[PDB]
Protein backbone atom coordinates (compact mmCIF):
# COMPACT_ATOMS: atom_id res chain seq x y z
CA UNK A 1 0.00 0.00 0.00
CA UNK A 2 1.38 3.22 -0.88
CA UNK A 3 1.76 6.44 1.73
CA UNK A 4 -1.71 8.74 1.14
CA UNK A 5 -0.89 11.07 3.83
CA UNK A 6 2.51 12.99 2.77
CA UNK A 7 1.90 15.25 -0.25
CA UNK A 8 3.71 17.92 1.18
CA UNK A 9 5.54 20.55 -1.20
CA UNK A 10 9.13 20.86 -0.92
CA UNK B 1 24.46 17.85 -13.71
CA UNK B 2 26.83 14.51 -13.11
CA UNK B 3 26.35 12.21 -15.85
CA UNK B 4 26.70 8.54 -15.38
CA UNK B 5 27.21 5.88 -18.08
CA UNK B 6 25.09 2.59 -18.34
CA UNK B 7 26.85 -0.84 -17.89
CA UNK B 8 25.08 -3.05 -20.54
CA UNK B 9 25.13 -7.15 -20.71
CA UNK B 10 23.42 -9.40 -23.17
CA UNK B 11 22.36 -12.61 -21.83
CA UNK B 12 20.13 -15.20 -22.28
CA UNK B 13 17.34 -16.58 -19.35
CA UNK B 14 18.08 -20.01 -19.57
CA UNK B 15 21.59 -21.76 -21.14
CA UNK B 16 21.47 -21.84 -24.47
CA UNK B 17 20.32 -24.78 -26.72
CA UNK B 18 20.19 -24.61 -30.04
CA UNK B 19 16.10 -25.06 -31.37
CA UNK B 20 14.70 -24.77 -27.94
CA UNK B 21 12.58 -21.60 -26.84
CA UNK B 22 14.01 -18.50 -24.55
CA UNK B 23 14.89 -15.23 -23.83
CA UNK B 24 17.28 -12.69 -25.13
CA UNK B 25 17.98 -10.07 -22.68
CA UNK B 26 19.91 -6.83 -22.57
CA UNK B 27 20.12 -5.47 -19.18
CA UNK B 28 21.26 -1.35 -18.42
CA UNK B 29 22.70 -0.47 -15.25
CA UNK B 30 23.97 2.09 -13.36
CA UNK B 31 23.08 5.42 -15.47
CA UNK B 32 21.88 8.81 -14.93
CA UNK B 33 19.91 10.62 -16.59
CA UNK B 34 16.98 7.95 -17.15
CA UNK B 35 16.65 8.23 -20.81
CA UNK B 36 17.98 6.02 -22.69
CA UNK B 37 17.98 4.38 -26.34
CA UNK B 38 18.37 0.02 -26.49
CA UNK B 39 17.94 -2.20 -29.31
CA UNK B 40 18.31 -5.67 -29.50
CA UNK B 41 20.03 -6.79 -32.42
CA UNK B 42 19.51 -10.27 -34.86
CA UNK B 43 22.13 -10.61 -37.39
CA UNK B 44 22.69 -6.53 -37.47
CA UNK B 45 19.03 -5.78 -37.73
CA UNK B 46 16.04 -4.62 -35.18
CA UNK B 47 14.19 -7.14 -33.46
CA UNK B 48 10.11 -6.10 -33.55
CA UNK B 49 8.41 -6.84 -30.45
CA UNK B 50 10.91 -6.33 -27.51
CA UNK B 51 9.30 -5.48 -24.22
CA UNK B 52 11.09 -3.46 -21.42
CA UNK B 53 10.73 -3.28 -17.28
CA UNK B 54 9.28 -0.18 -15.49
CA UNK B 55 12.30 2.36 -14.85
CA UNK B 56 13.82 1.68 -11.34
CA UNK B 57 16.84 2.49 -9.54
CA UNK B 58 19.32 1.64 -7.11
CA UNK B 59 20.65 2.60 -3.53
CA UNK B 60 23.33 5.29 -5.27
CA UNK B 61 20.10 7.10 -7.57
CA UNK B 62 21.41 5.71 -10.87
CA UNK B 63 18.86 4.08 -13.40
CA UNK B 64 18.36 0.39 -14.65
CA UNK B 65 16.14 -1.39 -17.04
CA UNK B 66 15.98 -4.86 -18.51
CA UNK B 67 14.93 -5.12 -22.26
CA UNK B 68 13.95 -8.56 -23.62
CA UNK B 69 12.91 -11.12 -26.58
CA UNK B 70 11.43 -14.19 -27.12
CA UNK B 71 13.85 -16.53 -29.30
CA UNK B 72 15.51 -19.81 -30.64
CA UNK B 73 18.74 -19.72 -30.86
CA UNK B 74 20.67 -21.39 -33.72
CA UNK B 75 24.16 -21.69 -34.41
CA UNK B 76 24.44 -19.46 -36.92
CA UNK B 77 22.40 -16.70 -35.00
CA UNK B 78 24.00 -13.70 -33.66
CA UNK B 79 22.74 -11.49 -31.29
CA UNK B 80 23.46 -7.70 -29.81
CA UNK B 81 22.51 -5.21 -28.09
CA UNK B 82 22.74 -1.34 -29.38
CA UNK B 83 22.58 1.29 -26.68
CA UNK B 84 22.91 5.13 -26.52
CA UNK B 85 22.43 7.55 -24.03
CA UNK B 86 24.19 11.28 -23.43
CA UNK B 87 27.20 10.65 -21.94
CA UNK B 88 28.06 7.85 -25.36
CA UNK B 89 30.17 9.59 -28.04
CA UNK B 90 27.97 6.95 -30.45
CA UNK B 91 25.78 4.16 -29.36
CA UNK B 92 27.37 0.99 -28.23
CA UNK B 93 27.19 -2.67 -29.13
CA UNK B 94 27.35 -5.61 -27.05
CA UNK B 95 27.41 -8.93 -28.92
CA UNK B 96 25.77 -12.24 -27.27
CA UNK B 97 28.34 -14.58 -26.86
CA UNK B 98 27.03 -17.83 -25.27
CA UNK B 99 30.28 -19.63 -24.36
CA UNK B 100 30.95 -17.05 -21.74
CA UNK C 1 13.88 -14.48 6.92
CA UNK C 2 13.44 -10.94 6.99
CA UNK C 3 11.49 -9.06 4.25
CA UNK C 4 10.82 -5.43 2.78
CA UNK C 5 8.29 -3.16 1.01
CA UNK C 6 9.79 -0.81 -1.27
CA UNK C 7 7.86 1.96 -3.60
CA UNK C 8 10.16 3.68 -6.32
CA UNK C 9 9.08 6.89 -7.82
CA UNK C 10 10.63 8.86 -10.65
CA UNK C 11 9.95 12.06 -12.23
CA UNK C 12 11.45 14.05 -15.29
CA UNK C 13 10.91 17.06 -16.40
CA UNK C 14 10.58 17.69 -20.38
CA UNK C 15 10.55 21.48 -21.10
CA UNK C 16 8.47 21.95 -24.09
CA UNK C 17 7.60 18.61 -24.38
CA UNK C 18 4.78 18.36 -22.45
CA UNK C 19 3.85 17.58 -18.59
CA UNK C 20 6.71 15.61 -16.72
CA UNK C 21 6.92 12.01 -16.95
CA UNK C 22 5.92 10.11 -13.39
CA UNK C 23 6.92 6.41 -12.94
CA UNK C 24 6.13 4.04 -9.99
CA UNK C 25 7.53 0.84 -8.76
CA UNK C 26 6.25 -1.27 -5.73
CA UNK C 27 8.46 -4.26 -4.95
CA UNK C 28 8.35 -7.16 -1.51
CA UNK C 29 11.90 -8.16 -1.34
CA UNK C 30 13.53 -8.74 -5.26
CA UNK C 31 9.57 -9.54 -6.08
CA UNK C 32 7.86 -6.66 -8.40
CA UNK C 33 4.03 -6.31 -7.65
CA UNK C 34 2.96 -2.97 -8.86
CA UNK C 35 3.81 -0.06 -11.36
CA UNK C 36 2.31 3.24 -12.44
CA UNK C 37 3.20 4.60 -15.95
CA UNK C 38 2.06 8.48 -16.47
CA UNK C 39 2.64 7.68 -20.19
CA UNK C 40 1.01 4.51 -20.35
CA UNK C 41 -2.75 3.56 -21.38
CA UNK C 42 -4.45 2.91 -18.46
CA UNK C 43 -3.84 5.72 -16.00
CA UNK C 44 -3.91 3.53 -13.16
CA UNK C 45 -2.06 1.44 -10.63
CA UNK C 46 -1.57 -1.78 -12.66
CA UNK C 47 -1.13 -5.52 -10.93
CA UNK C 48 2.74 -6.78 -11.64
CA UNK C 49 2.53 -10.31 -9.01
CA UNK C 50 -0.54 -12.84 -9.38
CA UNK C 51 -0.92 -12.12 -5.71
CA UNK C 52 -1.76 -8.67 -5.76
CA UNK C 53 -4.59 -9.41 -8.80
CA UNK C 54 -7.16 -10.66 -6.07
CA UNK C 55 -7.14 -7.10 -4.24
CA UNK C 56 -11.05 -5.10 -4.78
CA UNK C 57 -11.54 -2.12 -6.63
CA UNK C 58 -11.46 -0.18 -3.24
CA UNK C 59 -7.80 -1.29 -3.62
CA UNK C 60 -6.77 0.34 -7.15
CA UNK C 61 -8.79 3.08 -6.70
CA UNK C 62 -6.84 4.62 -3.56
CA UNK C 63 -3.47 2.98 -4.94
CA UNK C 64 -4.24 5.41 -8.35
CA UNK C 65 -5.40 8.12 -6.84
CA UNK C 66 -1.94 7.86 -4.41
CA UNK C 67 0.36 7.37 -7.52
CA UNK C 68 -2.13 10.69 -9.36
CA UNK C 69 -1.30 12.71 -6.44
CA UNK C 70 1.99 11.83 -5.65
CA UNK C 71 2.61 13.08 -9.89
CA UNK C 72 0.78 16.12 -8.93
CA UNK C 73 3.44 17.38 -6.09
CA UNK C 74 6.38 16.53 -7.76
CA UNK C 75 5.45 18.84 -10.43
CA UNK C 76 5.14 21.07 -8.62
CA UNK C 77 8.21 20.35 -6.78
CA UNK C 78 10.43 20.27 -9.87
CA UNK C 79 9.07 23.83 -10.59
CA UNK C 80 10.06 24.93 -6.81
CA UNK C 81 13.29 23.19 -6.64
CA UNK C 82 14.58 24.91 -10.20
CA UNK C 83 14.23 27.74 -8.44
CA UNK C 84 16.16 26.88 -5.19
CA UNK C 85 19.00 26.06 -7.88
CA UNK C 86 18.52 28.83 -10.26
CA UNK C 87 18.43 26.47 -12.54
CA UNK C 88 16.77 27.46 -16.59
CA UNK C 89 13.36 26.64 -17.52
CA UNK C 90 14.79 24.08 -20.73
CA UNK C 91 16.84 21.73 -19.19
CA UNK C 92 15.47 18.39 -18.11
CA UNK C 93 15.57 17.45 -14.22
CA UNK C 94 14.50 14.92 -12.32
CA UNK C 95 13.32 13.89 -8.71
CA UNK C 96 13.36 10.28 -7.46
CA UNK C 97 11.62 8.79 -4.33
CA UNK C 98 12.25 5.80 -2.34
CA UNK C 99 10.03 5.09 1.04
CA UNK C 100 9.26 1.78 2.74
CA UNK C 101 9.86 -0.76 5.80
CA UNK C 102 11.47 -3.68 6.99
CA UNK C 103 10.72 -6.83 9.16
CA UNK C 104 12.37 -9.29 10.81
CA UNK C 105 11.20 -12.97 10.75
CA UNK C 106 9.25 -12.75 13.26
CA UNK C 107 7.73 -9.89 11.32
CA UNK C 108 8.41 -7.28 14.28
CA UNK C 109 9.18 -3.76 12.37
CA UNK C 110 12.97 -3.50 11.54
CA UNK C 111 13.17 -0.12 9.99
CA UNK C 112 11.21 2.31 8.06
CA UNK C 113 12.87 4.82 5.00
CA UNK C 114 11.62 8.05 2.71
CA UNK C 115 15.02 9.07 0.75
CA UNK C 116 14.41 11.77 -1.99
CA UNK C 117 16.83 12.86 -4.31
CA UNK C 118 17.19 15.78 -7.22
CA UNK C 119 19.48 14.84 -10.11
CA UNK C 120 20.11 12.00 -9.29
CA UNK C 121 22.50 13.33 -5.71
CA UNK C 122 20.87 12.93 -1.84
CA UNK C 123 18.54 16.00 -0.99
CA UNK C 124 16.96 15.33 2.19
CA UNK C 125 16.01 11.90 3.85
CA UNK C 126 14.23 10.56 7.00
CA UNK C 127 16.34 10.06 9.84
CA UNK C 128 16.74 6.14 11.42
CA UNK C 129 14.42 7.50 14.27
CA UNK C 130 12.03 8.78 12.05
CA UNK C 131 11.39 11.86 13.56
CA UNK C 132 13.83 14.12 12.16
CA UNK C 133 15.08 14.93 8.72
CA UNK C 134 18.98 15.36 7.02
CA UNK C 135 18.81 17.68 4.13
CA UNK C 136 21.77 17.47 1.77
CA UNK C 137 22.44 21.17 0.98
CA UNK C 138 21.33 25.06 1.76
CA UNK C 139 18.32 24.38 -0.61
CA UNK C 140 17.32 21.18 1.16
CA UNK C 141 17.19 22.83 4.21
CA UNK C 142 14.29 25.59 3.01
CA UNK C 143 12.46 22.15 2.66
CA UNK C 144 13.49 20.71 5.64
CA UNK C 145 12.05 23.85 7.64
CA UNK C 146 8.85 23.35 5.54
CA UNK C 147 8.73 19.73 6.21
CA UNK C 148 9.07 20.36 10.25
CA UNK C 149 6.08 23.16 10.26
CA UNK C 150 4.22 20.42 8.46
CA UNK C 151 5.34 17.41 11.04
CA UNK C 152 6.38 15.55 7.88
CA UNK C 153 8.04 12.99 10.33
CA UNK C 154 5.29 12.65 12.01
CA UNK C 155 3.32 11.75 8.73
CA UNK C 156 5.94 8.93 7.60
CA UNK C 157 6.67 7.46 10.93
CA UNK C 158 2.47 6.92 11.38
CA UNK C 159 2.31 5.13 7.60
CA UNK C 160 6.08 3.64 8.14
CA UNK C 161 4.89 2.26 11.47
CA UNK C 162 1.16 1.26 10.68
CA UNK C 163 -0.12 0.74 7.09
CA UNK C 164 3.45 -0.28 5.33
CA UNK C 165 4.46 -2.99 7.45
CA UNK C 166 0.55 -3.91 8.14
CA UNK C 167 0.31 -4.34 4.59
CA UNK C 168 3.81 -6.28 3.99
CA UNK C 169 2.60 -8.58 6.35
CA UNK C 170 -0.59 -9.17 4.23
CA UNK C 171 1.59 -9.46 1.44
CA UNK C 172 3.60 -12.32 2.63
CA UNK C 173 0.87 -14.46 3.62
CA UNK C 174 -1.08 -13.76 0.09
CA UNK C 175 2.22 -14.37 -1.61
CA UNK C 176 3.55 -17.49 0.72
CA UNK C 177 4.11 -19.73 -1.72
CA UNK C 178 6.35 -17.56 -3.55
CA UNK C 179 7.56 -14.80 -1.32
CA UNK C 180 9.26 -17.36 1.46
CA UNK C 181 10.90 -19.45 -1.13
CA UNK C 182 14.89 -19.14 -1.94
CA UNK C 183 16.15 -20.93 -4.94
CA UNK C 184 19.70 -21.85 -4.23
CA UNK C 185 22.49 -20.78 -7.15
CA UNK C 186 22.84 -23.54 -9.92
CA UNK C 187 27.08 -22.80 -10.22
CA UNK C 188 29.19 -24.32 -12.37
CA UNK C 189 32.86 -23.27 -13.87
CA UNK C 190 33.90 -22.11 -17.10
CA UNK C 191 37.80 -21.40 -18.78
CA UNK C 192 38.94 -19.85 -21.32
CA UNK C 193 43.01 -19.58 -22.56
CA UNK C 194 43.17 -15.91 -23.70
CA UNK C 195 47.10 -16.46 -24.68
CA UNK C 196 49.50 -19.17 -24.44
CA UNK C 197 50.61 -18.70 -20.99
CA UNK C 198 46.96 -17.12 -19.32
CA UNK C 199 43.63 -18.29 -18.90
CA UNK C 200 40.30 -16.76 -17.56
CA UNK C 201 38.49 -18.87 -15.01
CA UNK C 202 34.59 -17.58 -14.47
CA UNK C 203 32.44 -18.68 -11.85
CA UNK C 204 29.10 -18.60 -12.13
CA UNK C 205 25.77 -18.70 -10.34
CA UNK C 206 22.06 -18.68 -12.08
CA UNK C 207 18.44 -19.43 -11.15
CA UNK C 208 18.88 -17.76 -7.48
CA UNK C 209 16.62 -15.55 -5.28
CA UNK C 210 16.66 -13.22 -3.24
CA UNK C 211 19.20 -11.28 -5.51
CA UNK C 212 22.00 -11.10 -2.59
CA UNK C 213 24.68 -13.29 -3.49
CA UNK C 214 28.40 -13.11 -2.65
CA UNK C 215 31.14 -14.48 -5.10
CA UNK C 216 34.82 -14.47 -3.97
CA UNK C 217 38.09 -15.55 -5.96
CA UNK C 218 41.22 -17.22 -3.61
CA UNK C 219 44.27 -18.07 -4.43
CA UNK C 220 46.30 -20.25 -2.04
CA UNK C 221 43.91 -19.48 0.22
CA UNK C 222 44.50 -15.37 -0.09
CA UNK C 223 41.80 -13.36 -1.38
CA UNK C 224 42.01 -12.01 -5.03
CA UNK C 225 41.04 -8.72 -5.93
CA UNK C 226 43.83 -8.23 -8.53
CA UNK C 227 42.09 -9.69 -11.53
CA UNK C 228 38.63 -10.08 -10.20
CA UNK C 229 36.08 -8.64 -12.48
CA UNK C 230 32.47 -8.97 -10.97
CA UNK C 231 29.43 -7.69 -12.79
CA UNK C 232 26.69 -6.65 -11.27
CA UNK C 233 23.80 -9.29 -10.05
CA UNK C 234 21.31 -8.92 -13.30
CA UNK C 235 17.72 -10.55 -13.38
CA UNK C 236 16.76 -13.64 -15.51
CA UNK C 237 13.75 -12.12 -16.83
CA UNK C 238 11.61 -14.96 -14.70
CA UNK C 239 12.23 -14.06 -11.05
CA UNK C 240 15.57 -15.14 -10.50
CA UNK C 241 18.84 -13.24 -10.86
CA UNK C 242 22.34 -14.21 -12.33
CA UNK C 243 26.34 -13.09 -11.50
CA UNK C 244 29.88 -14.18 -12.53
CA UNK C 245 33.28 -13.43 -11.35
CA UNK C 246 36.08 -14.18 -13.14
CA UNK C 247 39.93 -14.17 -12.85
CA UNK C 248 42.91 -14.20 -14.93
CA UNK C 249 45.09 -16.82 -14.21
CA UNK C 250 48.94 -18.55 -15.33
CA UNK C 251 48.28 -21.17 -17.48
CA UNK C 252 48.69 -24.80 -15.49
CA UNK C 253 48.33 -22.98 -12.31
CA UNK C 254 44.43 -23.08 -12.58
CA UNK C 255 43.72 -26.13 -9.38
CA UNK C 256 45.29 -22.97 -7.13
CA UNK C 257 41.93 -20.89 -7.18
CA UNK C 258 38.88 -21.52 -5.53
CA UNK C 259 35.88 -19.38 -5.58
CA UNK C 260 33.36 -19.50 -2.87
CA UNK C 261 29.74 -18.65 -3.40
CA UNK C 262 27.55 -17.86 -0.37
CA UNK C 263 23.93 -17.17 -1.05
CA UNK C 264 20.58 -17.73 1.60
CA UNK C 265 19.15 -20.68 -0.08
CA UNK C 266 22.13 -22.78 0.25
CA UNK C 267 22.30 -25.21 2.54
CA UNK C 268 25.70 -24.53 3.10
CA UNK C 269 27.90 -22.32 1.12
CA UNK C 270 29.98 -23.42 -1.87
CA UNK C 271 33.42 -23.64 -3.07
CA UNK C 272 33.76 -24.30 -6.50
CA UNK C 273 37.35 -25.21 -8.55
CA UNK C 274 38.51 -25.92 -12.28
CA UNK C 275 39.17 -29.62 -12.44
Amino acid sequence: KTNGNAFIGK
Amino acid sequence: MIQRTPKIQVYSRHPAENGKSNFLNCYVSGFHPSDIEVDLLKNGERIEKVEHSDLSFSKDWSFYLLYYTEFTPTEKDEYACRVNHVTLSQPKIVKWDRDM
Amino acid sequence: GSHSMRYFYTSVSRPGRGEPRFIAVGYVDDTQFVRFDSDAASQRMEPRAPWIEQEGPEYWDQETRNVKAQSQTDRVDLGTLRGYYNQSEDGSHTIQIMYGCDVGPDGRFLRGYRQDAYDGKDYIALNEDLRSWTAADMAAQITKRKWEAAHAAEQQRAYLEGRCVEWLRRYLENGKETLQRTDPPKTHMTHHPISDHEATLRCWALGFYPAEITLTWQRDGEDQTQDTELVETRPAGDGTFQKWAAVVVPSGEEQRYTCHVQHEGLPKPLTLRWE
